[PDB]
RNA sequence: UUGGCACCUCGAUGUCGGCUCGUCGCAUCCUGGGGCUGUAGUCGGUCCCAAGGGUUGGGCUGUUCGCCCAUUAAAGCGGCAC
RNA sequence: GAUAAACGCUGAAAGCAUCUAAGCGUGAAGCCCCCCUCAAGAUGAGAUUUCCCAUUUCUUCGGAAAGUAAGAUCCCUGAAA
């Protein structure tokens, strides 16, 4: 199982040698290093720490700064853990390339979907509108909170509220293509986020 | 009048480790909810706490007569819509013994803000090593 | 119960192992329930006269006659594949039988049990455990039993199969 | 199976035991099984 | 369900159908497993286990219901102030 | 993975028979996992890595208050929010 970090640059398409025309999503992940490997005799379950994207000092503060001079590199813009790896592989300050995927591997592509902010229920929770005419003032509304006997309201009765900005894994996308010199993965379709958002890419769970 | 009672801190609270293997859940639990409470001292005050501290040890042997082992259901309810989970004593005695002694002996204990801490002085392990040896305790018998 | 030559019937407390030639059995029986060893003849003890101890004492015998038998001269269940294109193969440590499916089906026999194939319509299971014996034999008949219209599938060799129109 | 709280012997070879707790008669008759 | 009674509510407990939102029971409509068959096969019948999910759009009528058209794996039956 | 109905193996009680009493196996879209998300106010408040360090004057006493460290905020430019 391999695992790196990227940004989402934006989407794009590819024509295949067959000559069909795939959408792709170009994964930028450059200054991807390895800052910390966590072990089960001092952890308590094995997991690989990656640093994704340098970040200039004044923005770090002395913890950061003290936590990736083990792994004798700048400070990271992004740090998150890789489970289900082989440690054996990933040396402590050793860089993670897209050249560990190859074209053909099926990935889980994880992210934060882009932040809607209030929305009702026929946005957050695809409900149906009442009728807009024949005499109806029920248009965008959540329906019945329920039945009468239980004096009070089930747990979830679907309401406006927050809506992205959630955590999202799209599992089984095929990688198209990788170009090292470019640090860029090619992942055929769309993954969750607003252009510029950090992307995890592990090896499919499935 | 003149009658004793106990002040917090006055009565010395002990430390015991009573061994489960082959007792009736119930019968180990219905003794330690005594020995928490502090029923066994003449200090007993009803509002104060002057019981002990109980380590139990090797939960995963505690005996369940009958079938209960795979008839005694205990159900949890989410608070969500049809969220009733249910688990038979069996399993649990195999998979979470700590949890099993604990719900025996929680519903034996005061239903009350005294009751909650008598419970936080209770200690189950499924086997027959704790981590409490700088306590000192000493053994009990049923 | 008479023990025949070569068999080294033994008792570590309540659990009893019987070497003989053609293999190794240990088989726990219940505590109270005590068994008397000696040079050629076993005697069960039946302590107190309760349903339970009846049943165990005949149990406790039964398994014990059962092990000895089966360390000694051993167990044979004989099964007989009947229809057209219905034949068993033996290749390597797989029972591999065509009894009408698209795929073949496949058997590795256990730690004591034998699957040799004298011919291609009929199987037969070697072993010294009699349980083992007689479920990797039901296990095999599983696979296709025999259906009442035409016969056809996996029997035992003196299995009386009830027939239809 | 006849599934019946009155299960009994429909014939001769019809015997009438008990499994788990349930009465049932087997019978070489597949039509004679039945569990209470 | 059709009823019986008149115990809460007449200083008001809005009453049919539909819409929206469902949730629960299982006496299961479909899908899963199985026994018997007057089970050759393909189809079925009947019973047992099973409530995870699923369970259509129209014509007529205020309708519920029902009949009809065309589908569907299926077009379940009930409770929640019908 | 463990089970339901069911099918068995071995097997007495009950010299037979019997899936059951002791003991083994098979066996459902269901149960528990596996998959996705939240989750230590899990007051039972968990873990790992890294950073700062032991200041001053009072307080008989316990403790208090008042500059700071690492760090954070106010304020300001904003949007991917
Ligand atoms: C078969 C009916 C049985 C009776 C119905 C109910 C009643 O009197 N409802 C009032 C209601 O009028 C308005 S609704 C227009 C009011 O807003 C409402 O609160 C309420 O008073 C009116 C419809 O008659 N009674 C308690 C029992
Ligand atoms: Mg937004
Ligand atoms: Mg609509
Ligand atoms: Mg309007
Ligand atoms: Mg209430
Ligand atoms: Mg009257
Ligand atoms: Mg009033
Ligand atoms: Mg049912
Ligand atoms: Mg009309
Ligand atoms: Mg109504
Ligand atoms: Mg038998
Ligand atoms: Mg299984
Ligand atoms: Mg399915
Ligand atoms: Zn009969």
């Amino acid at each position: 199982t391999k695992g790196i970090l990227g940004r989402k640059v934006g989407m794009t398409q590819v024509f295949t040698e067959n000559g069909e025309l795939i959408p792709v999503t170009v994964i930028e992940a450059a200054q991807n290093v390895v800052l910390q490997k966590k072990t089960v005799e001092t952890d308590g379950y094995e997991a690989v720490q990656i640093g994704f994207e340098d970040k200039r000092a004044i923005l770090s503060n002395k913890p950061e700064q003290g936590h990736v001079a083990k792994a004798n590199t700048t400070p990271k813009r992004f740090i998150r853990e890789f489970r289900d790896v082989n440690l054996d592989e990933y040396e402590i300050g050793a860089e993670v390339k897209v050249d560990v995927f190859a074209e053909g591997d099926i990935i889980d592509a994880t992210g934060v979907s882009k932040g809607k902010g209030f929305q009702g229920v026929i946005k957050r929770h695809g409900q149906s509108r009442g009728p807009m005419a024949h005499g109806s003032r029920y248009h965008r509304r959540p329906g019945s909170m329920g039945p009468v006997a239980p004096n009070r309201v089930f747990k979830n009765k679907l309401l406006p509220g927050r809506m992205g900005g959630e955590q999202i894994t799209i599992q089984n996308l095929e990688i198209v293509k990788v170009d090292v010199e470019k640090n860029v993965l090619l992942v055929k379709g769309n993954v969750p986020g607003a252009k510029k958002a950090l992307v995890q890419i592990k090896t499919a769970t499935k | 009048r003149t009658t004793y009672m106990a002040k917090p801190g006055e009565v010395e609270r002990k430390w015991y480790v009573i061994d489960a293997t082959g007792v009736s859940l119930g019968r180990l639990s219905s003794e330690v909810a005594s020995i928490l409470r502090g029923k066994n001292k003449p200090q007993f005050t009803p509002h104060i706490d002057t019981g002990d501290f109980v380590i139990i040890i090797n939960a995963g042997k505690i005996g369940l007569t009958g079938k209960k082992a795979t008839d005694k259901i205990y159900y949890r309810h989410s608070q969500y819509p049809g969220g009733l989970k249910s688990r038979t004593a069996g399993e649990m005695r195999t998979n979470n013994p700590e949890k099993l002694l604990e719900l025996s002996i929680k519903g034996m204990l005061p239903k009350n803000s005294l009751g909650r801490q008598l419970f936080k002085k209770l200690h189950v392990y499924g086997g027959s090593e704790h981590e409490h040896a700088a306590q000192q305790p000493e053994v009990y018998e049923l | 119960i008479v023990i025949p030559a070569g068999v080294t019937v033994t008792l570590n407390g309540s659990t009893a192992t019987v070497k003989g030639p053609k293999g190794e059995l240990v088989k726990e029986f219940n505590p109270e329930i005590t068994i008397k060893i000696e040079g050629n003849e076993i005697n069960v003890s039946r302590p107190t006269d309760n349903k339970n101890h009846r049943a165990l004492h005949g149990t406790t015998r039964a398994i014990l006659n059962n092990m000895v038998v089966g360390v000694s001269e051993g167990y044979e269940k004989k099964l007989e594949l009947i229809g057209v294109g219905y034949r068993a193969q033996k290749q390597g440590d797989k029972l591999v039988l065509n009894v009408g499916y698209s795929h073949p089906v496949e058997f590795v026999a256990p730690k004591g049990v034998d699957i040799e194939v004298p011919a291609n319509t009929q199987v037969i299971v070697k072993g010294y455990n009699k349980e083992h014996v007689g479920e990797l034999a039901a296990n095999i008949r599983a696979v296709r039993p025999p259906e009442p219209y035409k016969g056809k599938g996996i029997r035992y060799e003196g299995e009386h199969v009830r027939r239809k129109e | 199976m006849k599934v019946r709280p009155s299960v009994k012997p429909m014939c001769e070879k019809c015997k009438v035991i008990r499994r788990k707790g349930k009465v049932m008669v087997i019978c070489e008759n597949p039509k004679h099984k039945q569990k209470q």
